[PDB]
RNA sequence: CGCGGGGUGGAGCAGCCUGGUAGCUCGUCGGGCUCAUAACCCGAAGGUCGUCGGUUCAAAUCCGGCCCCCGCAACCA
RNA sequence: CGCGGGGUGGAGCAGCCUGGUAGCUCGUCGGGCUCAUAACCCGAAGGUCGUCGGUUCAAAUCCGGCCCCCGCAACCA
RNA sequence: UCCCCCGUGCCCAUAGCGGCGUGGAACCACCCGUUCCCAUUCCGAACACGGAAGUGAAACGCGCCAGCGCCGAUGGUACUGGGCGGGCGACCGCCUGGGAGAGUAGGUCGGUGCGGGGGA
RNA sequence: GGUCGCCUCCUAAAAGGUAACGGAGGCGCCCAAAGGUCCCCUCAGGCGGGACGGAAAUCCGCCGGAGAGCGCAAGGGUAGAAGGGGGCCUGACUGCGAGGCCUGCAAGCCGAGCAGGGGCGAAAGCCGGGCCUAGUGAACCGGUGGUCCCGUGUGGAAGG
RNA sequence: AAUCGCAAAAAGGUGGGCCCAGUUCGGAUUGGGGUCUGCAACCCGACCCCAUGAAGCCGGAAUCGCUAGUAAUCGCGGAUCAGC
């Protein structure tokens, strides 16, 4: 709905340096970010933690959306889990909550991670787009020591029109992402 | 979460709360009271909201800490392996590398007394 | 939008860095930092920190070449 | 082969019925007392449970094939 | 199904015909003693007194009975 | 009546998998937005709605190839209803009628009926 | 010794049916949601992808027609749902039943449609329990609740 | 060498600071960086600086010394010896 600092960043700076490399013969063939699916993917909320909520409202006040409880695919023995047990926290940041979130990761949250050292670049899938994992949560700007209780890393997935892995590299690299080498 | 790798203790002194970082002691804490002139020892929260920030900077780029210093002390010993030295072979074993006495004690190198028949 | 349950994030000033209030509408009214997108090893600069070229290893200890060929 | 019961730390026994649940005794290794050994006092160590499939979310436990311990039979008029 | 009684600390039970105390040995910790495993001994954590709804001035001893174990009885086309 | 298009029926993959192309004035789609109706175990993704700036990239459409899948004969045979003889047997032979499965040659990148909206 | 009723499959010779102390398995339950409807949705698996996190917890990607699932045995069927989720619900109706399936009898089984009165749906329509095929017991004797039909001259009652 | 030297005796007195926490208790362990001896410091020393900041919240069964300036608790000192 809105207009923000990375949304225009992707606008007049990124679209050209992309037609730079691959020289797209059409307005749309050019990459662009669609979905952003954050995944705390608990399982720490087994047959116990009803307090999975005070860890997922934190997920709300850092993503802006309520996260939807993903349950069990089936029942699992050594994992201590029954088909139906809550074990996931999926929030799909789509459209203009994506840019509002993605910039706040890159400019403020990404650097505040302890001993930052690039981004693992092989972790690109190939057939399409990209995603890679965390370690914590309070590194995110919205919180600190007393507000955050238990520690909880989280997964984060990009879904772009990057048909090819190479052109994905460029899209994110230019968009503000620091890589390992 | 605070400074500079992880959050130093609020409600704690601005001479004491120093050593807690992976890289500082009461020895190096004198940079505070003497190389930026900081409070005698009045608390971390107690500090002036701009004096708080002036301390953030002057010890990050002045020394080495946390993840680098952990690795600095760590990656250094990998060298000792790749040559095959008496200090890098006894670390390769996890035994008192700094050469002492390994009959009685030598526990901290060894873990709990394993005990055997 | 589902009406209610989502935190009403109004445009909030992210007062970070050394001269950048990285504005974008966060649900947290104001923010701070001590390590940011500004000052950073991989964000710009060589970043020697205070770690030079591997402490001193090994011929940088000087007091060498006692022998004169 | 016919039925019946059994197989679990080294020895001997619980545990199965009602699945997720491994205990009792001895002994064994470590330590104490003692001149010393036992006694006794202080600690710990030790079984994927016959064997295989398999049911279930998952098997000492439920199920079936085979190996084995033991108990009655295989009536020969 | 119908008559008999309670379902009390973790494991047993006296409180109880006549309500007043949020009950005693075993078990368990610490303690004096023991050479010890022991009896003795001083202090202790344990009741939502099966629950629910009552009778009052509160109930665990008085009720409607939920409950579902022990007990007896009789019937089973 | 010929053609393209949209909405659709029908034969049952010769239709399909894939790669190669081309189609936007039309019509279809993506696309614009969240105000309204409506809407998400989160998200206007989807369903919804108000639109018409962009486009034919995606999807879909018409087409091209035969790598895949698919369909696939003729000939002969196995088998067999019926009628005979043959071997100790396990089984074998002849007559008459019927006659496959595989495999071979080859075919296939669809074929159409109803209405509507364009072209002449 | 084993067996005895029921269901699945095979034997069973391409209709139905068919024996043997033939070969293999299950049933004597379950579900106020696992049911009715309306809306909506789509598997197993494999490869790459990713903090804890795994051969397999959850999130992302491309390939998948059905090998998943459908309470539990097996066969048939089945995603153009019969399977997964949500809203309202209670047709897991009362009175019937044209016509058949099976069949020695008796039982078993399918059901359009009509009437009352409701459920969901905008409506067309769908609901007389569950993807079907097991989850069972004739008659006698009695219990309980109703109805108020008989009630030993007669009004009741007893009994039925 | 009752000259001068090792020599500030430490517990103590006095001011301050902590604030019931594996902590300012605790100093094990370790990485690089230095001084001193002695040819010499890998095995192998001792001191020094940075940093690291471990077991330990008082000890199972058992067990030891000591009856008065003694137990307990403090520092100093020689001999061995280049150093330790
Ligand atoms: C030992 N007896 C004999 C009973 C008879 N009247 C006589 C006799 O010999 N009967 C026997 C006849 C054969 C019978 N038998 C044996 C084997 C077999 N396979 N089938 C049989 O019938 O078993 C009988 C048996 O011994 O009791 C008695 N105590 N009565
Ligand atoms: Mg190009
Ligand atoms: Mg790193
Ligand atoms: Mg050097
Ligand atoms: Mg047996
Ligand atoms: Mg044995
Ligand atoms: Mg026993
Ligand atoms: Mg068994
Ligand atoms: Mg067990
Ligand atoms: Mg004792
Ligand atoms: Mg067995
Ligand atoms: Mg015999
Ligand atoms: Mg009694
Ligand atoms: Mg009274
Ligand atoms: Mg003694
Ligand atoms: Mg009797
Ligand atoms: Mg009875
Ligand atoms: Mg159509
Ligand atoms: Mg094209
Ligand atoms: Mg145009
Ligand atoms: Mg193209
Ligand atoms: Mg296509
Ligand atoms: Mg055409
Ligand atoms: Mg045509
Ligand atoms: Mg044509
Ligand atoms: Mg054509
Ligand atoms: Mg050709
Ligand atoms: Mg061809
Ligand atoms: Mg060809
Ligand atoms: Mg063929
Ligand atoms: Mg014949
Ligand atoms: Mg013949
Ligand atoms: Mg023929
Ligand atoms: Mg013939
Ligand atoms: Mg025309
Ligand atoms: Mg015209
Ligand atoms: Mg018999
Ligand atoms: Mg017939
Ligand atoms: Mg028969
Ligand atoms: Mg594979
Ligand atoms: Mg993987
Ligand atoms: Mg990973
Ligand atoms: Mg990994
Ligand atoms: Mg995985
Ligand atoms: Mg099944
Ligand atoms: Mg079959
Ligand atoms: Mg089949
Ligand atoms: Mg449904
Ligand atoms: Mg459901
Ligand atoms: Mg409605
Ligand atoms: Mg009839
Ligand atoms: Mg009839
Ligand atoms: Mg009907
Ligand atoms: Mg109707
Ligand atoms: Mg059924
Ligand atoms: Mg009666
Ligand atoms: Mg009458
Ligand atoms: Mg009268
Ligand atoms: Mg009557
Ligand atoms: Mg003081
Ligand atoms: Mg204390
Ligand atoms: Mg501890
Ligand atoms: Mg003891
Ligand atoms: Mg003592
Ligand atoms: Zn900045």
């Amino acid at each position: 709905p809105l207009d923000l600092a990375l949304k225009r960043k992707y606008y007049e700076e990124v679209r050209p340096e992309l037609i730079r490399r691959f020289g797209y013969q059409n307005v749309w063939e050019v990459p662009r970010l669609e979905k952003v699916v954050i995944n705390q993917g608990l399982g720490e909320a087994k047959e116990d933690a009803r307090i999975l909520e005070k860890a997922a409202q934190e997920l709300a006040l850092i993503t802006g959306q309520k996260p939807a409880v993903t349950r069990a695919k089936k029942s699992i023995s050594n994992f201590k889990l029954r088909k139906g047990m809550p074990i996931g926290l999926r929030v799909t940041l789509r459209r203009d909550r994506m840019w509002i979130f993605l910039e706040k990761l890159l400019n403020v949250a990404l650097p505040r991670i302890r001993d930052f050292r690039g981004l693992n670049p092989n972790s690109f899938d190939g057939r399409g787009n990209y995603n890679l994992g965390l370690r914590e949560q309070l590194i995110f700007p919205e919180i600190t020591y007393d507000m955050v209780d238990a520690l909880r890393g989280m997964d984060i997935a990009v879904v772009t029109t990057a048909e090819t892995d190479e052109e994905a590299r460029a899209l994110l690299e230019l968009l503000g992402f620091p890589f390992r080498k | 979460a605070r400074i500079a790798g992880v959050e130093i203790p609020r409600n704690k002194r601005v001479d004491v709360a120093l050593t807690y970082i992976y890289g500082i002691g009461k020895a190096r804490a004198k940079e505070a009271l003497e190389k930026t002139g900081i409070n005698p020892a009045t608390r971390v929260k107690d500090l002036t909201e701009a004096e708080v920030v002036r301390l953030r900077e002057y010890v990050e780029n002045t020394w080495k800490l946390e993840g680098e210093l952990r690795a600095e002390v760590a990656a250094n010993i990998k060298r000792l392996m790749d040559i095959g030295c008496y200090r890098g072979l006894r670390h390769r074993r996890g035994l008192p590398v700094r050469g002492q006495r390994t009959r009685t004690n030598a526990r901290t190198r060894k873990g709990p007394r394993k005990t055997v028949a | 939008m589902k009406e209610g349950i989502h935190p009403k994030l109004v445009p909030a000033r992210i007062i970070c860095g050394c001269g950048n209030v990285i504005e974008t509408y966060s649900t947290k009214p104001e923010i701070y930092v001590e390590v940011c997108s500004k000052c950073h090893p991989f964000y710009t600069g060589q970043q020697r920190f205070v770690d030079t070229e591997g402490r001193v290893e090994r011929f940088q200890r000087r007091y060498g070449d006692s022998y004169r060929k």
